[PDB]
RNA sequence: AUUAAUAA
RNA sequence: UAUUAAU
């Protein structure tokens, strides 16, 4: 009933290590197929790239 | 003992909020290339 | 008062 | 310490 996407903010400034670690965390925190999903397809693509 | 350093870091915080607010209110108008803080004095090198 | 730059 | 530049 609720799915997530990625927020883009030009004012945000962060270490790239945060994004690379979130890449690992997202695969262990979310479900993306089978019977239901918590993510959009673009969000899964971004997590895969991370 | 730490007057100048604290003054300059407070000025840095003010400049950070300045940049964030001008980016929010008028996107794509000003790009910031340099920021300098030496106390109560602030300098910016930007492109308009 | 506080940091520097020369002189001693 | 002496002078000066700055804060």
């Amino acid at each position: 009933q609720i799915i997530l996407d990625l927020k883009i903010d030009p004012g945000e400034r962060m270490d790239p290590a945060v994004r690379m670690v979130a890449g690992v965390v997202g695969h262990l925190l979310f479900t993306a197929g089978g019977r239901f999903t918590n993510l959009t397809q673009n969000m899964a693509r971004q997590l895969d790239i991370a | 003992n730490s007057t100048l350093i604290a003054n300059s870091m407070h000025n840095m915080a003010i400049g950070t909020l300045m940049q964030r607010e001008v980016g929010r209110e008028q996107p794509g108008v000003l790009t910031f290339l340099s920021e300098q803080y030496v106390g109560d004095d602030t300098l910016f090198y930007t492109k308009l």
